[PDB]
Protein backbone atom coordinates (compact mmCIF):
# COMPACT_ATOMS: atom_id res chain seq x y z
CA UNK A 1 0.00 0.00 0.00
CA UNK A 2 2.58 2.40 -1.05
CA UNK A 3 0.73 5.52 -1.38
CA UNK A 4 2.32 8.86 -2.00
CA UNK A 5 4.53 6.93 -4.52
CA UNK A 6 3.73 6.15 -8.26
CA UNK A 7 5.41 3.05 -10.07
CA UNK A 8 4.61 1.14 -13.32
CA UNK A 9 1.93 -0.81 -13.45
CA UNK A 10 1.72 -4.03 -15.63
CA UNK A 11 -0.59 -6.49 -16.40
CA UNK A 12 -1.45 -8.29 -19.98
CA UNK A 13 -4.27 -9.63 -22.80
CA UNK A 14 -5.36 -12.86 -22.19
CA UNK A 15 -7.08 -12.41 -19.19
CA UNK A 16 -10.54 -12.60 -19.31
CA UNK A 17 -13.59 -9.73 -18.42
CA UNK A 18 -14.46 -10.16 -14.67
CA UNK A 19 -18.50 -9.73 -13.66
CA UNK A 20 -20.63 -6.52 -13.60
CA UNK A 21 -19.51 -4.88 -10.77
CA UNK A 22 -23.20 -2.57 -11.04
CA UNK A 23 -25.69 -3.68 -8.64
CA UNK A 24 -22.34 -3.92 -5.70
CA UNK A 25 -21.26 -0.14 -6.90
CA UNK A 26 -24.85 1.15 -6.14
CA UNK A 27 -25.20 -0.15 -2.76
CA UNK A 28 -21.90 0.39 -1.57
CA UNK A 29 -21.84 4.14 -3.21
CA UNK A 30 -24.23 6.95 -2.75
CA UNK A 31 -25.66 9.66 -5.54
CA UNK A 32 -26.91 13.10 -5.01
CA UNK A 33 -29.11 15.19 -7.09
CA UNK A 34 -28.69 18.71 -7.23
CA UNK A 35 -32.09 20.00 -8.84
CA UNK A 36 -33.07 24.41 -8.71
CA UNK A 37 -36.29 25.01 -6.53
CA UNK A 38 -38.51 26.09 -10.03
CA UNK A 39 -38.27 22.30 -9.97
CA UNK A 40 -40.22 21.49 -6.35
CA UNK A 41 -42.34 24.43 -7.22
CA UNK A 42 -43.57 23.25 -10.24
CA UNK A 43 -44.04 20.04 -8.96
CA UNK A 44 -46.03 20.76 -5.67
CA UNK A 45 -45.56 17.18 -4.02
CA UNK A 46 -44.36 17.02 -0.33
CA UNK A 47 -43.55 13.19 -1.04
CA UNK A 48 -41.38 13.73 -4.52
CA UNK A 49 -38.67 12.26 -2.55
CA UNK A 50 -39.94 9.15 -1.62
CA UNK A 51 -41.22 8.53 -4.89
CA UNK A 52 -37.84 8.66 -6.76
CA UNK A 53 -36.04 6.80 -3.87
CA UNK A 54 -38.81 4.15 -4.15
CA UNK A 55 -38.18 4.38 -8.19
CA UNK A 56 -34.44 4.29 -7.74
CA UNK A 57 -34.91 1.03 -5.52
CA UNK A 58 -35.96 -0.95 -8.71
CA UNK A 59 -32.76 0.63 -10.77
CA UNK A 60 -30.82 -0.72 -7.84
CA UNK A 61 -29.82 1.76 -5.79
CA UNK A 62 -31.43 1.47 -2.44
CA UNK A 63 -33.64 3.77 -0.19
CA UNK A 64 -30.82 5.78 1.95
CA UNK A 65 -28.37 5.84 -1.14
CA UNK A 66 -30.09 8.50 -2.39
CA UNK A 67 -30.31 12.21 -1.81
CA UNK A 68 -31.41 15.34 -2.84
CA UNK A 69 -29.51 18.89 -2.34
CA UNK A 70 -31.81 22.02 -3.15
CA UNK A 71 -30.35 25.41 -4.50
CA UNK A 72 -32.69 28.34 -4.76
CA UNK A 73 -30.49 29.71 -8.07
CA UNK A 74 -26.92 29.09 -10.51
CA UNK A 75 -25.29 32.10 -8.87
CA UNK A 76 -26.35 31.00 -5.07
CA UNK A 77 -24.93 27.60 -6.21
CA UNK A 78 -21.46 28.98 -7.64
CA UNK A 79 -21.11 30.78 -4.47
CA UNK A 80 -18.89 27.91 -2.61
CA UNK A 81 -20.25 24.47 -4.24
CA UNK A 82 -19.48 21.52 -1.75
CA UNK A 83 -20.09 18.78 -3.79
CA UNK A 84 -19.10 15.83 -1.24
CA UNK A 85 -20.73 12.60 -2.59
CA UNK A 86 -19.66 9.53 -4.21
CA UNK A 87 -21.84 10.36 -7.51
CA UNK A 88 -23.03 13.86 -7.91
CA UNK A 89 -25.68 15.04 -10.85
CA UNK A 90 -26.21 18.65 -11.52
CA UNK A 91 -29.67 19.65 -13.19
CA UNK A 92 -28.88 23.26 -14.37
CA UNK A 93 -31.11 25.72 -16.36
CA UNK A 94 -30.12 27.48 -19.53
CA UNK A 95 -30.73 31.40 -19.61
CA UNK A 96 -28.51 33.52 -22.30
CA UNK A 97 -27.42 35.89 -19.94
CA UNK A 98 -26.12 33.34 -17.58
CA UNK A 99 -23.80 31.83 -19.92
CA UNK A 100 -20.74 32.86 -18.77
CA UNK A 101 -21.59 32.03 -15.02
CA UNK A 102 -23.14 28.36 -16.12
CA UNK A 103 -19.84 28.07 -17.76
CA UNK A 104 -17.46 29.03 -15.15
CA UNK A 105 -19.27 26.71 -12.68
CA UNK A 106 -18.91 23.66 -15.11
CA UNK A 107 -15.17 24.67 -15.29
CA UNK A 108 -14.84 24.71 -11.25
CA UNK A 109 -17.03 21.73 -10.50
CA UNK A 110 -16.43 19.09 -13.74
CA UNK A 111 -12.68 19.71 -12.57
CA UNK A 112 -10.48 19.58 -10.11
CA UNK A 113 -8.31 22.50 -8.99
CA UNK A 114 -5.30 22.62 -6.55
CA UNK A 115 -6.51 26.05 -4.83
CA UNK A 116 -3.74 28.39 -2.72
CA UNK A 117 -4.67 31.02 -1.35
CA UNK A 118 -3.59 34.93 -2.29
CA UNK A 119 -3.30 38.20 -0.45
CA UNK A 120 -3.16 41.36 -2.34
CA UNK A 121 -2.39 44.00 -0.29
CA UNK A 122 1.43 43.28 0.03
CA UNK A 123 2.11 41.15 -3.34
CA UNK A 124 1.88 41.41 -7.04
CA UNK A 125 0.73 38.40 -8.90
CA UNK A 126 1.86 36.12 -12.07
CA UNK A 127 0.59 33.16 -13.65
CA UNK A 128 2.41 30.77 -14.76
CA UNK A 129 1.30 28.08 -16.72
CA UNK A 130 -2.49 28.24 -19.25
CA UNK A 131 -4.07 26.21 -16.59
CA UNK A 132 -3.08 28.65 -13.55
CA UNK A 133 -5.88 31.14 -13.49
CA UNK A 134 -7.33 32.90 -10.04
CA UNK A 135 -11.05 31.70 -9.12
CA UNK A 136 -13.23 34.46 -6.88
CA UNK A 137 -15.88 33.66 -5.22
CA UNK A 138 -18.39 35.69 -2.42
CA UNK A 139 -21.71 37.62 -2.85
CA UNK A 140 -20.69 40.20 -4.89
CA UNK A 141 -17.06 40.41 -6.61
CA UNK A 142 -15.84 43.38 -8.18
CA UNK A 143 -12.20 42.70 -9.55
CA UNK A 144 -9.84 45.11 -11.59
CA UNK A 145 -6.20 44.55 -12.47
CA UNK A 146 -3.02 46.57 -13.87
CA UNK A 147 -0.40 44.76 -15.34
CA UNK A 148 3.09 46.20 -14.89
CA UNK A 149 6.49 46.23 -16.85
CA UNK A 150 9.80 44.91 -16.04
CA UNK A 151 10.70 48.01 -14.07
CA UNK A 152 7.08 47.58 -12.16
CA UNK A 153 5.15 50.16 -13.37
CA UNK A 154 1.67 49.77 -14.28
CA UNK A 155 0.90 50.01 -18.58
CA UNK A 156 -2.18 52.17 -19.36
CA UNK A 157 -2.68 52.39 -15.28
CA UNK A 158 -1.35 54.22 -12.21
CA UNK A 159 -0.12 52.24 -9.32
CA UNK A 160 -2.44 54.57 -6.86
CA UNK A 161 -5.28 55.34 -8.83
CA UNK A 162 -7.58 52.65 -8.53
CA UNK A 163 -9.77 53.93 -10.83
CA UNK A 164 -7.27 53.65 -13.67
CA UNK A 165 -7.24 49.86 -13.50
CA UNK A 166 -8.62 47.45 -15.87
CA UNK A 167 -11.92 46.28 -14.85
CA UNK A 168 -12.85 41.91 -15.72
CA UNK A 169 -15.54 41.48 -13.14
CA UNK A 170 -18.18 43.92 -12.01
CA UNK A 171 -20.68 42.17 -9.00
CA UNK A 172 -20.36 38.43 -10.11
CA UNK A 173 -20.56 35.67 -7.47
CA UNK A 174 -18.07 33.69 -9.55
CA UNK A 175 -15.43 34.64 -11.48
CA UNK A 176 -12.67 32.96 -13.26
CA UNK A 177 -10.09 34.91 -14.90
CA UNK A 178 -7.23 34.32 -16.61
CA UNK A 179 -4.65 37.37 -17.78
CA UNK A 180 -1.54 36.98 -19.49
CA UNK A 181 1.21 34.22 -18.12
CA UNK A 182 4.38 36.42 -17.82
CA UNK A 183 3.34 39.58 -16.71
CA UNK A 184 2.72 41.04 -12.79
CA UNK A 185 -0.84 42.47 -11.76
CA UNK A 186 -1.95 44.44 -8.98
CA UNK A 187 -5.20 43.89 -8.20
CA UNK A 188 -7.97 45.29 -6.90
CA UNK A 189 -11.19 43.20 -4.94
CA UNK A 190 -13.64 43.48 -2.37
CA UNK A 191 -11.76 41.24 0.65
CA UNK A 192 -14.44 41.95 2.61
CA UNK A 193 -17.53 40.07 0.72
CA UNK A 194 -15.24 38.00 -1.89
CA UNK A 195 -12.42 35.21 -1.70
CA UNK A 196 -9.97 35.01 -4.19
CA UNK A 197 -7.76 31.95 -4.69
CA UNK A 198 -4.81 31.29 -7.05
CA UNK A 199 -5.92 27.85 -8.44
CA UNK A 200 -4.48 25.33 -10.87
CA UNK A 201 -6.44 23.12 -13.10
CA UNK A 202 -5.34 19.58 -12.91
CA UNK A 203 -7.26 16.56 -14.47
CA UNK A 204 -10.44 16.48 -14.79
CA UNK A 205 -13.30 15.79 -11.56
CA UNK A 206 -14.85 12.48 -13.07
CA UNK A 207 -17.72 12.56 -9.56
CA UNK A 208 -20.03 14.76 -11.02
CA UNK A 209 -22.30 15.36 -14.23
CA UNK A 210 -23.84 18.23 -15.31
CA UNK A 211 -26.96 17.74 -17.38
CA UNK A 212 -28.28 21.27 -19.45
CA UNK A 213 -31.78 21.49 -19.40
CA UNK A 214 -32.90 23.83 -21.87
CA UNK A 215 -30.62 25.24 -24.73
CA UNK A 216 -27.66 24.28 -27.08
CA UNK A 217 -24.50 22.94 -25.83
CA UNK A 218 -22.84 26.54 -25.19
CA UNK A 219 -19.85 25.36 -21.75
CA UNK A 220 -16.48 26.42 -23.02
CA UNK A 221 -14.93 24.11 -20.20
CA UNK A 222 -11.24 25.15 -21.75
CA UNK A 223 -10.80 28.44 -21.16
CA UNK A 224 -8.18 28.52 -24.45
CA UNK A 225 -10.44 29.64 -27.53
CA UNK A 226 -9.71 26.48 -29.85
CA UNK A 227 -11.07 22.98 -27.95
CA UNK A 228 -14.57 24.06 -27.27
CA UNK A 229 -14.73 20.76 -26.60
CA UNK A 230 -18.18 18.34 -25.27
CA UNK A 231 -16.73 16.25 -22.33
CA UNK A 232 -18.98 12.89 -21.52
CA UNK A 233 -20.49 14.00 -18.63
CA UNK A 234 -21.89 17.24 -20.08
CA UNK A 235 -25.48 16.20 -20.83
CA UNK A 236 -28.00 18.35 -22.81
CA UNK A 237 -31.82 17.64 -22.48
CA UNK A 238 -34.97 19.60 -23.86
CA UNK A 239 -37.82 20.22 -21.72
CA UNK A 240 -40.99 21.41 -20.98
CA UNK A 241 -42.13 20.29 -17.35
CA UNK A 242 -39.44 18.44 -14.79
CA UNK A 243 -41.35 15.08 -13.91
CA UNK A 244 -40.14 14.02 -17.27
CA UNK A 245 -36.70 15.01 -16.80
CA UNK A 246 -36.60 13.06 -13.28
CA UNK A 247 -37.85 10.31 -14.89
CA UNK A 248 -35.65 10.37 -17.60
CA UNK A 249 -32.60 10.80 -15.36
CA UNK A 250 -34.22 7.56 -12.71
CA UNK A 251 -34.39 5.58 -16.55
CA UNK A 252 -30.50 6.38 -17.77
CA UNK A 253 -29.05 6.02 -14.44
CA UNK A 254 -26.81 3.85 -15.35
CA UNK A 255 -25.38 5.68 -18.20
CA UNK A 256 -25.01 8.70 -16.65
CA UNK A 257 -22.65 6.46 -13.85
CA UNK A 258 -20.94 4.78 -16.72
CA UNK A 259 -19.90 8.18 -17.89
CA UNK A 260 -18.61 9.10 -14.26
CA UNK A 261 -16.01 7.24 -12.47
CA UNK A 262 -15.15 7.15 -8.63
CA UNK A 263 -12.68 10.00 -8.14
CA UNK A 264 -8.43 9.70 -7.75
CA UNK A 265 -7.62 12.11 -5.08
CA UNK B 1 -44.83 103.48 16.69
CA UNK B 2 -44.15 106.68 18.12
CA UNK B 3 -45.62 107.89 21.32
CA UNK B 4 -46.68 111.68 21.29
CA UNK B 5 -47.18 111.48 17.09
CA UNK B 6 -49.73 110.35 15.10
CA UNK B 7 -47.55 107.78 13.61
CA UNK B 8 -49.44 104.75 15.11
CA UNK B 9 -49.61 100.49 13.92
CA UNK B 10 -47.41 101.30 10.91
CA UNK B 11 -45.48 98.10 9.77
CA UNK B 12 -41.60 98.08 9.03
CA UNK B 13 -37.93 98.02 10.52
CA UNK B 14 -37.67 101.64 11.58
CA UNK B 15 -33.61 102.02 11.05
CA UNK B 16 -32.89 103.85 14.48
CA UNK B 17 -31.97 100.83 16.51
CA UNK B 18 -31.97 98.18 14.25
CA UNK B 19 -29.46 96.05 16.54
CA UNK B 20 -31.93 96.58 19.89
CA UNK B 21 -28.72 95.37 21.77
CA UNK B 22 -28.35 92.09 20.44
CA UNK B 23 -24.05 91.06 20.08
CA UNK B 24 -24.73 89.92 16.25
CA UNK B 25 -27.66 88.17 14.50
CA UNK B 26 -27.12 84.27 13.68
CA UNK B 27 -28.06 81.98 10.86
CA UNK B 28 -27.68 78.58 10.52
CA UNK B 29 -27.86 75.74 7.85
CA UNK B 30 -26.03 74.15 5.34
CA UNK B 31 -25.24 74.58 1.24
CA UNK B 32 -23.82 72.66 -1.75
CA UNK B 33 -22.06 74.31 -4.81
CA UNK B 34 -20.66 72.60 -7.93
CA UNK B 35 -17.52 73.53 -9.17
CA UNK B 36 -15.07 73.43 -11.89
CA UNK B 37 -12.03 72.87 -9.45
CA UNK B 38 -8.62 71.73 -10.86
CA UNK B 39 -6.79 68.57 -10.48
CA UNK B 40 -4.60 65.59 -12.35
CA UNK B 41 -5.34 62.56 -10.23
CA UNK B 42 -2.74 61.86 -10.27
CA UNK B 43 -1.18 62.45 -13.79
CA UNK B 44 1.61 64.92 -14.86
CA UNK B 45 3.74 63.48 -12.63
CA UNK B 46 7.12 62.49 -13.11
CA UNK B 47 7.15 58.65 -14.68
CA UNK B 48 8.86 57.77 -11.39
C1 LIG C 1 -19.36 -14.01 -13.22
O1 LIG C 1 -20.51 -13.96 -14.07
C2 LIG C 1 -21.02 -15.25 -14.43
C3 LIG C 1 -22.16 -15.03 -15.39
O2 LIG C 1 -23.22 -14.31 -14.78
C4 LIG C 1 -21.45 -16.01 -13.17
O3 LIG C 1 -21.89 -17.31 -13.53
C5 LIG C 1 -20.28 -16.10 -12.19
O4 LIG C 1 -20.71 -16.70 -10.98
C6 LIG C 1 -19.72 -14.72 -11.91
N1 LIG C 1 -18.56 -14.80 -11.03
C7 LIG C 1 -18.66 -14.83 -9.69
C8 LIG C 1 -17.37 -14.92 -8.94
O5 LIG C 1 -19.75 -14.79 -9.12
CA1 LIG D 1 -19.70 34.64 -13.46
CA1 LIG E 1 -3.28 32.01 -18.27
CA1 LIG F 1 -6.65 52.21 -17.70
Amino acid sequence: QNYGINLPITGSMDTAYANSTQEETFLTSTLCLYYPTEAATEINDNSWKDTLSQLFLTKGWPTGSVYFKEYTDIASFSVDPQLYCDYNVVLMKYDATLQLDMSELADLILNEWLCNPMDITLYYYQQTDEANKWISMGSSCTIKVCPLNTQTLGIGCLTTDTATFEEVATAEKLVITDVVDGVNHKLDVTTATCTIRNCKKLGPRENVAVIQVGGSDVLDITADPTTAPQTERMMRINWKKWWQVFYTVVDYVNQIIQAMSKRSR
Amino acid sequence: SITRTRVSRLYGLPAANPNNGKEYYEVAGRFSLISLVPSNDDYQTPIT
